[PDB]
């Protein structure tokens, strides 16, 4: 549903977030 | 007079070796060529110049009375200093800036900017750098009234100018220096919003059915954008290193992992792969305020160690100048030298407080020292 997949949406770019601050090393 | 000469030269070697070290290992793996590491490179360079053509060149002039070595090589060296400082203040300006938007819009950043796009930025930061400060100076000695300096002084004779000096002062410093902590607080505030953000939307994924979870990733992934395939790429080719902090993971609810992976186990890599990236990140770094506050507390002592480090040794400069064209005679000529070998000292932790802490360098600079 269109909220869900907003979610989903928002969940993957946390998760790419999150991915992003440990490749700096700055967690 | 040994002191001098011993805390100068084993401060250029240390720099030198610090420097080259690293330019060899970007070139010395393929594991660090990542994009991200060329801001690493463009500031390991300039801090490695700033080591060999100035440190030890400028403890020659200081140990003895006078740059004898002529009009020529004393304009040529200054400038070659300080296009080489406003180089690394650049760079690290601009890392500041890549830190920054690596956390605020992640997909249209990361799929918004590749290989060139870099290289065009430091490039561009570079000839700003040289543009600023090259020309002026020598520009100035040839248009200027005379090159009225000192028989055998090398300080620049632009420090008397208060339009000039200060202006330079602060486009060189009292800009980035600013934009560098409030970049950097904003990073902190937004990793500790992220964090709580993914902890309520774990909580929501635990509550929300799994069929449905399914059916919206498959129809998002459907409609590719121009990001979202990127993040995909990212996803699945990091999820093994993922699967590795699962251990770390307290085996408290790995009953949970494990039953979601188990019915996770058709759609072997569209789904699979980002459901359990997903699903583990969530869990690991949501979790409550035990891991949180250890992450953020993590995150803000190196914040701090690594602004406060630039931030309180590229001030015994920066201020004793201001004042400079502000009350006349009002600082000992035996202490500017020191802020000035301060600078250097910056330039020389610099790369240490860098490059090391990605930790992919901090062993394969060791095993390169051991050559094996």
């Amino acid at each position: 549903t269109p909220e869900n997949i907003r979610f989903v949406f928002a969940a993957v770019k946390d998760t790419i977030l999150q991915l992003n601050l440990k490749e700096y090393n700055l967690v | 007079v040994a002191f001098i000469g011993i805390t100068t030269g084993l401060l250029s070697l240390a720099t030198v070796t610090g420097n080259l070290l690293v330019l060899i290992s970007f070139k010395v793996n393929t594991e660090l060529k990542t994009v991200n590491n060329y801001f690493l490179l463009s500031l390991a360079c300039a801090d490695l110049i700033i080591g060999t053509f100035s440190m030890n060149l400028y403890t020659t002039y200081l140990l003895m009375g006078h740059w004898a070595l002529g009009t020529l090589a004393c304009d040529l060296w200054l400038a070659l200093d300080y296009v080489a400082s406003n180089a690394s203040v650049m760079n690290l300006l601009l890392i500041s800036f890549d830190r920054y938007f690596s956390v605020t819009r992640p997909l249209s950043y990361r799929a918004k900017r590749t290989p060139r796009r870099a290289a065009l930025m430091i490039g561009l930061a570079w000839l700003v750098s040289f543009v600023l400060w090259a020309p002026a100076i020598l520009f100035w000695q040839y248009l200027v009234g005379e090159r009225t300096v000192l028989a055998g002084q090398c300080y620049i004779q632009f420090l008397s100018q208060p339009i000039i000096t200060f202006g330079t002062a602060m486009a060189a410093f009292y800009l980035p220096v600013t934009v560098m902590c409030t970049l950097y607080w904003r990073i902190y505030r937004e990793t500790k919003r992220a964090g709580e953000r993914l902890a309520k939307l774990l909580e929501k994924f635990e509550a929300l059915p799994l069929e449905d979870i399914v059916a919206a990733l498959k129809a998002l992934l459907a409609t590719n954008r121009p990001e979202i395939q990127l993040a995909v790429k990212t996803i699945v080719e990091n999820f093994p290193e993922i699967k590795k902090e699962a251990e770390k993971l307290t085996p408290e609810q790995k009953a949970k992992l494990a039953a979601l992976e188990a019915q996770l186990a058709d759609l072997p890599e569209e789904l699979r792969k980002v459901l359990l990236s997903m699903y583990l990140t969530g869990l690991l770094y949501g979790g409550s305020e035990e891991n949180r506050k250890r992450a953020i507390e993590k995150a803000a002592r190196t914040l701090s160690a690594i602004l406060l480090a630039f931030i309180l040794t590229w001030t015994p400069y920066n201020i004793m100048v201001l004042v400079s064209t502000f009350c006349k005679d009002c600082v000992p000529e035996t202490l500017w030298e020191l802020g000035y070998w301060l600078c250097y000292v910056n330039s020389t932790i610099n790369p240490m407080c860098y490059a090391l802490c990605n930790k992919a360098f901090r062993d394969t600079f060791r095993l390169l020292l051991l050559c094996r």
